[PDB]
C-alpha cells in the first residue's frame, strides 16, 4: 500500500501528507487508507485550483504551466495543504476581507469569483449519503459543498458544480484510474474504512461475550480478565527467572551423557517361537515358467489366449492330489476350484464367441475361496530366496528406451555410468521379478475396472529374451478375481493365487503356512544327469488386494532408479575428492573389492555386479514384502549405523538411552521375514567392525 | 536430536502468550484478529 | 478483471455493444438483433425484481 | 445469442440471481475458485483408462467434412450422439491442410532463443570439485527488456484484446507487437502466456555456484550438480545483464555531479526528472527497478522509497544478523599524538557485508573483532576487505597503527568523517598495521586458511581473529524495507539515528555508456534544444526583465565554452543589438535571436567595437558561427525551418470521464474511438471489463512535469 | 524484528480474500461433520451463513469473512438448509 502510494504521487503531496501526519499522533504505518486519503484529497485541491486565473474584469480563464506576468491571483486560496494555525488565519484574513461569515468547521479551499466557501471531499460510499451527512452536519451557512467519488460521479450544492467541465472531468479520470490500479493491486481494501465519514479508521476486530468467554478460560492460572493477562504481558522484565526456576527444578532431570565405545553395542534381540512364513503377494523362487518363444510384438497381446497357448504347451497332468493342507479350513474347496478352472479353460471351444476374458461361474467353491499378533521367529529360507534374487539369469527383462546425442561434458560420463549399470543389472533375476509383478498388478487393475461383477481370470505372465535373442513370453499360474466394486482406494478385493511351481512344500512346510499345495502334475525335467522328470505342483493361497496395493507394484521400475541413484550417490561423495573425477576407476579394477558375504566364519568380499544386483534386489524385497515394521527397523537402525560410523573415525560419540533405542527396535520386530533377515545382517555387521 | 511427542506438548495458552508478547504495542484489533486461533485451540473438541 | 459494476450489468451492456457491432459493420440479420435486445431488456427487468 | 440465452434461463432460477446481482466484476477471481474439487483419481491410470477405450478424445463438429471416416485402411476414428480416436490426429498430420504458418518464430522466439544459446554454445571441460552453494540473488528470465510485470500484463491487454483494455488512458513493444502478429493469431491465452513469459522479469533468491546471466541460469541442471561443474559458454548473451549497469552509471554520474552542487538534493532530482535512459525515463525506472547500489539507493530515497538496512562503508553494503547498539561518543588518541571523537560501537554485535567483488561475515565486541570469515577473487580485493573490515574494526590496535597527518578532502574540499579518513589512509598503504595487528595459531580446517601480512596463504599460521573461505563465502541478501529520511546534501539516514550512507563511496568504475558530461558537440546542441523548447517564455522573458534571462545558470555550461577573454565583448555587442531591436519594432529576424541569444550571459564590457564571427573551442579546435545567414555552426534552412547544429538535428518551429453512462449521447460503443473525432464528440463507451463511462476530447497533459512543482508557488509563500 | 514481521502480517491480512482459503489440502465441513475438500466446505458454511443473516464475506476480503464467523458463534438457533 504505502510503495504505491509514494509511486503514483509527487514527493511534495507525499511530504506535506506525511508532515500533516504528524499532527495528531496518528501513525502512517497502521492508518495507511488515512495516508492514501489525504493524497487524494490534496491532490484534488490541486488539480482543482490549477490553471484558474481572474481576468482583468471579473471572470475567470485558463493558462498554461505558469506566467505570472503581472497576474498571480490564483481564483483560489488553499487551506488544507497548510499548517492549522496558518490555515486559520488565512481563513480569518479572506473573511475580514470579504465580509464572509468565517465557518466553525475548518474548510479545505476557498473560491473568490463566486466568493462561496467551496469544500471538497472525496468519498468512496454512495454520494447521495456522503453529501446528506455533510449537510446535515454543516448547515444554515453559505458554504458550497462538492463531492467527489471514484465511480466518476460527481455532486454539488443545487446542480452549481462550479468549475469548467474538461477541468473537473480531469479530476474524474484521475480518481477512476486510481480506482482501477488500486484494484488491480488486490488493494480495494479501502472500501470499508472510508466508509464512516471520518475517513480515517482501521478495521477494529471485535472480542465479544462468548467469545471473550473462551477468551478469559485460555490463559493460564492467574487471571479471569484476558485484559489482565495482556497489560502483564504489556510489561515484562528480562530479570533472569530461568536461573531461579532451575535452582528450583530437580538435578534428576538431566540429559546424563552415557559414553559410546565398541563395547557397549550388543547384538539385537531376536524374537524366539514359531518360523516366520512367506506372506509375499506371489512366489518369486520356486515358481517356474511356460515358454512359447513367440515374436508377438507384444501388440497388446490378448493376456488369456496367451495364456491358453501356454497351456498348449505342456502335457502330463496328473489327477490333482492335495498334498499340503492349510491347517485350518476347507482344503478340498480348492482343488474343486482348480478342477472349475481347468473345466472352464475347456470349456470355451463350446461358446460360439470367443470372450477374451472368462467370468468364472458362481461356483460355491469359489465363493468360499473369496469369503462370500503373534510372535513369529526368523526363518532360513528368506536369505536363500534373497540370494536366488541376486543370482545371475539368461534373459534381459528391459526395454530401456533411447536417448538424444551424447554431447561432451557430462553426458559422456552419464552415459559410461548408466550404461554399465544396465549392462551389469539387465540379465538380474530382481529385473524378472519387477517385470512380474508390474504385469500381474497391471492386468488385476485393468481388469478390476471393467469387471466390477464377476469373477475374471488372470493369467500370471511375464515376458523376456533368452541369449539367442528371441521373444518368450512366461507362465507362473493363474489368479481369480473376486469383485471389484472399488469406491474407494482402501475398498478390498479378495483374491486366489495359483501358481506352478516345481518345489516340493514336504521339504520346508512352515513356509507355506498360508498354502493349500496340490500335486498337479508331471513334467520333463533336465539335470546335470539327462532328464529326471520331477513332479509339478501348484500353490494355491487366498489373499486380498486394493487399489493402492496394486498402485504400489504397477511402480515398481523405480527400484532400478532407487537403485541407481543410491549407487550414483557412492559414486558421487566418495568421487567428489578428485580434481579429475573417479569414474572409470570405479569399475574396471577388479582388484577393488566390497564386503557382502560371510559363509566361512569369514568376510567374503565380491565382485562390483554382484554389488549392483544386491542393491537392485534389496530395493525389490523392500517393495515387495514392504511392511511398515521394514520402514520402523530402517528409521532406527540408521541411527545405530550412523553412531558406530561417527565412531569408525573416531569423532567420541555418545547418547543418552541406548537401552531406550534398543527398546524401539525390539518393539518392531514381530513377524515379517523380511525385517528379521535385516535385523540379523545388522548384527552380523556389529560382529565384524571390530565391536 | 529429536523432541518425543513434541508436538502434542505445545500447550495452545503458551501460544497464547508468545503472540500476546509479539503483538506489543501495536493495534488492538490486530492482537484481537491474532489471537483466535490460540483460543480456539485451548478450547478444542477432537473428533473421533 | 476490474470493475465496480455487477456482472449482469456488464455482460448486458457487453452483448448490447457486440450486438451492435456485427449488426453495422458484421453481417447478421436485424431479428436476431431485435431478440437479443429484448432478451436484454427482459433481464433489465427482471435484475430490478 | 447462446450467451444472452443462458443467462435469461439462468436468471430465473433465484439463488443464482441473487449471486449474479450482488457479486461485483472485481471479485470475480474470488468466485472463480470455487470448485467441487475431487477429479484427481490418478490421472495417469484414468488416463491410461480412457486411451485404451475406443474414441476418447472429443474435437469439434468440423472434422466431418475435413477428415475422412475410414483411413487407407478401414480404421474407425469417429462417433455420433462427438467422441474422436487418436489415430485420427497422426492422419491429419500425414497429409492434410498444409500452410505457411511457419510463420510461427515470432510468437514463440523466447524458446528459439534457448536453441540458439545451444547451437554455439562452447562447451569445456569438466574439472569436477567439492561444489558449495552461493546463496545469490538472480534474476530468471532471458531478453525481456526489463519490463515490470504490471506494465507487461498492460502491454498484454493492448495487444491481445484492444476492445476491453484497461482504464489507464494517459510502449513501443505494444506497435512492435500489434504490428507484426495482426492477422496471425494462434491462440489468445496461450499468445498472452507466452508474452508474459518472454517479457516480464523476475528476481529472486536461487542458490549457485558460478551463474551470473540469465543465459547461465536456465542451463543450471548441466552447469551445477552436488559435487561437479561444467564450464559452459552459451556463446552469446541478453540485454537484461548490461542495462540496469546504464542506470547505476547514471546514478553516479548523477550524485558525483550534485556533490559539488550548492543545492545537490535540487539539482540532483532536476537532473533525474531531465534524463533518458534507453528510450525510457529514469523515475519510473527507480520505482521498479530492484537494482542494489549505493548511488542507486540515493535516488530512490531522494523520492522517499524504502530500501534495505544497508550499513553502506567503502563500497561494502551491511546487513545486520543479529545484536544492538549504543551511541556512547568517545574520545580516542591517535598514533600521531591526535586527539579524536568517535561514535564507539558498544555492545555484541553481528553483521554481513557484500561487496562488489568480496564478501564477509563478522562477530564482532565493542572495539573488538571476535571473527571475521572473508572470500574474495583477487588478492587485493580481499585485501580491501580485509582493510575496510579492520576500519570498521575499531580496535585500539588499528588505532595505534595510524602514521602521519590526518586530513582527507571531499571533492568539495570538506573534511571527511574520522571513520572515512582511517579508511582512505589505509587504502592506499596499509602495511603498517598488517605487522602490527598480531599472528596466531590456526588448525587449516575445512577449506579455511589464514593470510600474512606479504600477501601469502598459511596452513597453521594467521593474523589475529582471520579466516580465509576457500570457494567462496556465503551471501546473504536479507530483504528489509523502511522508510528514509533524506537530507539536503545527500546523506540518508534511516530515522532512528543511524547515517546510513554518503557519496564518500560511490565511483569505482567509469562504464562507458553501454549535463556537461558529454563532448562540446552535446553542450552546444542542448542548449540551442533547451532554447528552442522554451521558447515561448524566452521570447517575452527576452522583452521583459533579459538580465534575469542571461543569468539564467542553464547557460553556465555554455557561457563557459566561449574563451574566457572576449566573453564581455561579446555579451555587450548582442544586448546593445537586442536593444537596438527593442527600440526599432517589427525590424527584427527570431533566426539572429536564436543565433545570438545564449551569449547575453556574460558579464557585458561595452566594446567600441563589433564583430562578424564568434568563435567557440571544441576539441581544442576552433569553430566559427558568423551573424548573418547559416553557418556549419548555425545552419538554419530557409524552408525546412529546421536548425542544423553540425549536422545534427535541434528543434523546429487518450481521453476524460464525464460521468456515468448516459443514454443522451447515442448507444454504447466500443473501445474504437476514431470516426467520433470529427472536432470533438461526447460519448458513452464501455472501458475495461467494468460499466459505461462518457468521454469527451482533451486539452493538457497532466504530467509529472514542472506542473507538480507549481505548489512551492502557492504553499510556502 | 517482530515489528517487521507484524508490519508484513498486517499487509497480509489487509490484502487476504478468500481465495488463500482454497489453497489446501481437504477441509471438514462443519454443516455435514464430514471431511470434505476446500471450496466445497466453504460454499457450503457461505450459504449456510447467508441463509442466516450473516452476509459481511460479501466484500470479498478474508476478514469479512472471520468477522462473520465472529457473529456466527452469538447465535442461539443454527438452522440449516
Amino acid at each position: 500500500m504505502e510503495d504505491f502510494v509514494r509511486q503514483c504521487f509527487n514527493p511534495m503531496i507525499v511530504e506535506l501528507a506525511e508532515k500533516a501526519m504528524k499532527e495528531y499522533g496518528e501513525d502512517l504505518k497502521i492508518e495507511t487508507n488515512k495516508f492514501a486519503a489525504i493524497c487524494t484529497h490534496l491532490e484534488v485541491c490541486f488539480m482543482y485550483s490549477d490553471f484558474h486565473f481572474i481576468n482583468e474584469q471579473g471572470e475567470s480563464i485558463v493558462v498554461e504551466l505558469d506566467d505570472p506576468n503581472a497576474l498571480l491571483k490564483h481564483r483560489f486560496e488553499i487551506i488544507e495543504g497548510r499548517d492549522r494555525t496558518m490555515a486559520w488565519t488565512v481563513v480569518n484574513s479572506i473573511c475580514n476581507t470579504t465580509g464572509a461569515e468565517k465557518p466553525k468547521f475548518l474548510p479545505d479551499l476557498y473560491d473568490y469569483k463566486e466568493n462561496r466557501f467551496i469544500e471538497i471531499g472525496v468519498t468512496r460510499r454512495e454520494v447521495h449519503i456522503y453529501y446528506l451527512e455533510k449537510a446535515n452536519k454543516i448547515k444554515s451557512e453559505n458554504t458550497h459543498i462538492h463531492i467527489f467519488s471514484f465511480t466518476g460521479e460527481e455532486m454539488a450544492t443545487k446542480a452549481d458544480y462550479t468549475l469548467d467541465e474538461e477541468s473537473r472531468a480531469r479530476i474524474k479520470t484521475r480518481l477512476f484510474t486510481i480506482r482501477q490500479e488500486m484494484a488491480n493491486r488486490g488493494l480495494w481494501d479501502s472500501f470499508r474504512q472510508s466508509e464512516r465519514g471520518e475517513e480515517t479508521i482501521e478495521e477494529r476486530f471485535e472480542i465479544t461475550g462468548t467469545m471473550r468467554r473462551l477468551a478469559d478460560q485460555s490463559l493460564p492460572p492467574n487471571f479471569s480478565c484476558l485484559e489482565n493477562f495482556r497489560a502483564y504481558v504489556d510489561g515484562f522484565e528480562p530479570n533472569g527467572y530461568i536461573e531461579g526456576k532451575l535452582s528450583q527444578m530437580s538435578k534428576e532431570v538431566n540429559a546424563k551423557i552415557e559414553p559410546f565405545l565398541k563395547t557397549t553395542p550388543r547384538p539385537i534381540r531376536l524374537p524366539d517361537g514359531p518360523p516366520c512364513f512367506q506372506r509375499s503377494k506371489f512366489l518369486l523362487m520356486d515358481a517356474l515358467k511356460l515358454s512359447i518363444e513367440d515374436p508377438s510384438h507384444e501388440g497388446e497381446g490378448i493376456p488369456l489366449y496367451d495364456a491358453i497357448k501356454c497351456m498348449r504347451t505342456f502335457f502330463g497332468w496328473k489327477e490333482p492330489y492335495i498334498v499340503k493342507p492349510h491347517e485350518k479350513g476347507i482344503n478340498p474347496n480348492y482343488l474343486l476350484s482348480w478342477k472349475q478352472v481347468l473345466a472352464e479353460l475347456q470349456d470355451i471351444e463350446n461358446e460360439e464367441k470367443i470372450p477374451r476374458t472368462k467370468n468364472m461361474k458362481k461356483t460355491s467353491q469359489l465363493k468360499w475361496a473369496l469369503g462370500e499378533p503373534e510372535l513369529r521367529s526368523l526363518s532360513s529360507w528368506i536369505q536363500n530366496e534373497f540370494n536366488k534374487a541376486c543370482e545371475l539369469t539368461d534373459s534381459t527383462w528391459i526395454e530401456l528406451d533411447e536417448i538424444g546425442e551424447d554431447v561432451a561434458p557430462i553426458e559422456y560420463i552419464a552415459s559410461m555410468r548408466r550404461n554399465y549399470f544396465t549392462a551389469e543389472v539387465s540379465h538380474c533375476r530382481a529385473t524378472e521379478y519387477i517385470m512380474k509383478g508390474v504385469y500381474i498388478n497391471t492386468a488385476l487393475l485393468n481388469a478390476s475396472c471393467a469387471a466390477m461383477d464377476d469373477f475374471q481370470l488372470i493369467p500370471m505372465i511375464s515376458k523376456c529374451r533368452t541369449k539367442e535373442g528371441r521373444r518368450k513370453t512366461n507362465l507362473y499360474g493363474f489368479i481369480i478375481k473376486g469383485r471389484s466394486h472399488l469406491r474407494n482406494d482402501t475398498d478390498v478385493v479378495n483374491f486366489v493365487s495359483m501358481e506352478f511351481s516345481l518345489t516340493d512344500p514336504r521339504l520346508e512346510p512352515h513356509k507355506w503356512e498360508k498354502y493349500c499345495v496340490l500335486e498337479i502334475g508331471d513334467m520333463l525335467l533336465r539335470s546335470a544327469i539327462g532328464q529326471m522328470s520331477r513332479p509339478m505342483f501348484l500353490y494355491v493361497r487366498t489373499n486380498g488386494t486394493s487399489k493402492i496395493k496394486m498402485k504400489w507394484g504397477m511402480e515398481m521400475r523405480r527400484c532400478l532408479l532407487q537403485s541407481l541413484q543410491q549407487i550414483e550417490s557412492m559414486i558421487e561423495a566418495e568421487s567428489s575428492v578428485k580434481e579429475k573425477d573417479m569414474t572409470k576407476e570405479f569399475f574396471e579394477n577388479k582388484s577393488e573389492t566390497w564386503p557382502i558375504g560371510e559363509s566361512p566364519k569369514g568376510v567374503e568380499d565380491g565382485s562390483i555386479g554382484k554389488v549392483c544386483r544386491t542393491l537392485l534386489a534389496k530395493s525389490v524385497f523392500n517393495s515387495l514384502y514392504a511392511s511398515p515394521q521394514l520402514e520402523g527397523f530402517s528409521a532406527e537402525s540408521r541411527k545405530l549405523l550412523l553412531v558406530v560410523q561417527a565412531l569408525r573415525d573416531n569423532l567420541e560419540p555418545g547418547t543418552f538411552d541406548l537401552e531406550g533405542l534398543y527398546e524401539a527396535i525390539e518393539e518392531c520386530l514381530i513377524n515379517d521375514p523380511w525385517v528379521l533377515l535385516n535385523a540379523s545382517w545388522f548384527n552380523s555387521f556389529l560382529t565384524h567392525a571390530l565391536r | 536430536g529429536d523432541n518425543t511427542k513434541w508436538n502434542e506438548n505445545q500447550n495452545p495458552r503458551m501460544f497464547l502468550a508468545m503472540i500476546t508478547y509479539i503483538t506489543k504495542n501495536q493495534p488492538e484489533w490486530f492482537r484481537n484478529v491474532l489471537s483466535i486461533a490460540p483460543i480456539m485451540f485451548s478450547n478444542k473438541m477432537a473428533r473421533l | 478483471p476490474v470493475g465496480i459494476s455487477s456482472m449482469v450489468e456488464a455482460m448486458v451492456s457487453r452483448a448490447r455493444i457486440d450486438a451492435r457491432i456485427d449488426f453495422e459493420s458484421g453481417r447478421i440479420k436485424k431479428e436476431e438483433f431485435a431478440e437479443i435486445m429484448k432478451i436484454c431488456s427482459t433481464i433489465e427487468e427482471l435484475r430490478r425484481q | 445469442m447462446e450467451r444472452i440465452k443462458e443467462l435469461r434461463n439462468l436468471m430465473s432460477q433465484s439463488r443464482t440471481r441473487e449471486i449474479l446481482t450482488k457479486t461485483t466484476v472485481d471479485h470475480m477471481a474470488i468466485i472463480k475458485k470455487y470448485t467441487s474439487g475431487r477429479q484427481e483419481k490418478n490421472p495417469s491410470l484414468r488416463m491410461k483408462w480412457m486411451m485404451a477405450m475406443k474414441y476418447p478424445i472429443t474435437a469439434d463438429k468440423r472434422i466431418t467434412e475435413m477428415v475422412p471416416e475410414r483411413n487407407e485402411q478401414g480404421q474407425t476414428l469417429w462417433s455420433k450422439m462427438v467422441m474422436v480416436s487418436p489415430l485420427a490426429v497422426t492422419w491429419w498430420n500425414r497429409n492434410g491442410p498444409m500452410t505457411s504458418t511457419v510463420h510461427y518464430p515470432k510468437v514463440y522466439k523466447t524458446y528459439f532463443e534457448k536453441v540458439e544459446r545451444l547451437k554455439h554454445g562452447t562447451f569445456g571441460p569438466v574439472h569436477f570439485r567439492n561444489q558449495v552453494k552461493i546463496r545469490r540473488r538472480v534474476d530468471i528470465n532471458p531478453g525481456h527488456a526489463d519490463l515490470s510485470a504490471k506494465e507487461a500484463q498492460d502491454v498484454i491487454m493492448e495487444v491481445v484484446f484492444p476492445n476491453e483494455v484497461g482504464a489507464r488512458i494517459l510502449l513501443t513493444i505494444t506497435k512492435e507487437k500489434k504490428e507484426e502478429l495482426q492477422d496471425c493469431k494462434i491462440s489468445p491465452l496461450m499468445v498472452a502466456y507466452m508474452l508474459e513469459r518472454e517479457l516480464v522479469r523476475k528476481t529472486r533468491f536461487l542458490p549457485v555456484a558460478g551463474g551470473t546471466s540469465s543465459v547461465y541460469i536456465e542451463v543450471l541442471h548441466l552447469t551445477q550438480g552436488t559435487c561437479w561443474e561444467q564450464m559452459y559458454t552459451p556463446g552469446g548473451e541478453v540485454r537484461n545483464d548490461d542495462v540496469d549497469q546504464s542506470l547505476i552509471i547514471a546514478a553516479r554520474n548523477i550524485v558525483r555531479r550534485a556533490a559539488v552542487s550548492a543545492d545537490p538534493l535540487a539539482s540532483l532530482l532536476e537532473m533525474c526528472h531531465s534524463t533518458q535512459i534507453g528510450g525510457t525515463r529514469m523515475v519510473d525506472i527507480l520505482r521498479q527497478n530492484p537494482t542494489e547500489e549505493q548511488a542507486v539507493d540515493i535516488c530512490k530515497a531522494a523520492m522517499g522509497l524504502r530500501i534495505s538496512s544497508s550499513f553502506s562503508f567503502g563500497g561494502f553494503t551491511f546487513k545486520r544478523t543479529s545484536g544492538s547498539s549504543i551511541k556512547r561518543e568517545e574520545e580516542l588518541l591517535t598514533g600521531n599524538l591526535q586527539t579524536l571523537k568517535i561514535r564507539v560501537h558498544d555492545g555484541y554485535e553481528e553483521f554481513t557485508m557484500v561487496g562488489k567483488r568480496a564478501t564477509a561475515i563478522l562477530r564482532k565486541a565493542t572495539r573488538r573483532l571476535v571473527q571475521l570469515i572473508v572470500s574474495g577473487r583477487d588478492e587485493q580485493s580481499v585485501a580491501e576487505a580485509i582493510i575496510v573490515a579492520m576500519v570498521f574494526s575499531q580496535e585500539d590496535c588499528m588505532i595505534k597503527a595510524v602514521r602521519g597527518d590526518l586530513n582527507f578532502v571531499n571533492r568539495a574540499n570538506q573534511r571527511l568523517n574520522p571513520m572515512h579518513q582511517l579508511l582512505r589512509h589505509f587504502q592506499k598503504d596499509a602495511k603498517v598495521l598488517f605487522q602490527n595487528w598480531g599472528i596466531e595459531h590456526i588448525d587449516n580446517v575445512m577449506g579455511m586458511i589464514g593470510v600474512l601480512p606479504d600477501m601469502t596463504p598459511s596452513t597453521e599460521m594467521s593474523m589475529r581473529g582471520i579466516r580465509v573461505s576457500k570457494m567462496g563465502v556465503d551471501e546473504y541478501s536479507s530483504t528489509e524495507r523502511v522508510v528514509v529520511s533524506i537530507d539536503r546534501f545527500l546523506r540518508v539516514r534511516d530515522q532512528r539515528g543511524n547515517v546510513l550512507l554518503s557519496p564518500e563511496e560511490v565511483s569505482e568504475t567509469q562504464g562507458t555508456e553501454k549535463w556537461e558530461i558529454n563532448g562540446p558537440e552535446s553542450v552546444l546542441v542542448n542548449t540551442y534544444q533547451w532554447i528552442i523548447r522554451n521558447w515561448e517564455t524566452v521570447k517575452i522573458q527576452w522583452s521583459q526583465n533579459p538580465t534575469m534571462l542571461y543569468n539564467k545558470m542553464e547557460f553556465e555550461p555554455f557561457q563557459s565554452l566561449v574563451p574566457k577573454a572576449i566573453r564581455g565583448q561579446y555579451s555587450g555587442f548582442v544586448r546593445t543589438l537586442f536593444q537596438q531591436m527593442r527600440d526599432v519594432l517589427g525590424t527584427f529576424d527570431t533566426t539572429q535571436i536564436i543565433k545570438l541569444l545564449p551569449f547575453a550571459a556574460a558579464p557585458p564590457k561595452q566594446s567600441r567595437m563589433q564583430f562578424s564571427s564568434l568563435t567557440v573551442n571544441v576539441r581544442g579546435s576552433g569553430m566559427r558561427i558568423l551573424v548573418r545567414g547559416n553557418s556549419p555552426a548555425f545552419n538554419y534552412n530557409k524552408t525546412t525551418k529546421r536548425l542544423t547544429i553540425l549536422g545534427k538535428d535541434a528543434g523546429t518551429l487518450g481521453f476524460l470521464i464525464l460521468g456515468k453512462e448516459d443514454r443522451r449521447y447515442g448507444p454504447a460503443l466500443s473501445i474504437n474511438e476514431l470516426s467520433n473525432l470529427a472536432k470533438g464528440e461526447k460519448a458513452n463507451v464501455l472501458i475495461g471489463q467494468g460499466d459505461v463511462v462518457l468521454v469527451m476530447k482533451r486539452k493538457r497533459d497532466s504530467s509529472i512535469l514542472t506542473d507538480s512543482q507549481t505548489a512551492t508557488k502557492r504553499i510556502r509563500m | 524484528i517482530f515489528e517487521n514481521s507484524c508490519l508484513e502480517t498486517m499487509e497480509v491480512v489487509q490484502q487476504t480474500r478468500v481465495d488463500r482459503l482454497t489453497q489446501g489440502r481437504q477441509t471438514y465441513d462443519w454443516t455435514l461433520n464430514r471431511n470434505q475438500p476446500a471450496a466445497t466446505a466453504l460454499a457450503n458454511t457461505i450459504e449456510v451463513f447467508r441463509s442466516n443473516g450473516l452476509t459481511a464475506n460479501e466484500s470479498g476480503r478474508l476478514i469479512d469473512f472471520l468477522k462473520d464467523v465472529m457473529e456466527s458463534m452469538d447465535k442461539e438457533e443454527m438452522e440449516i438448509t
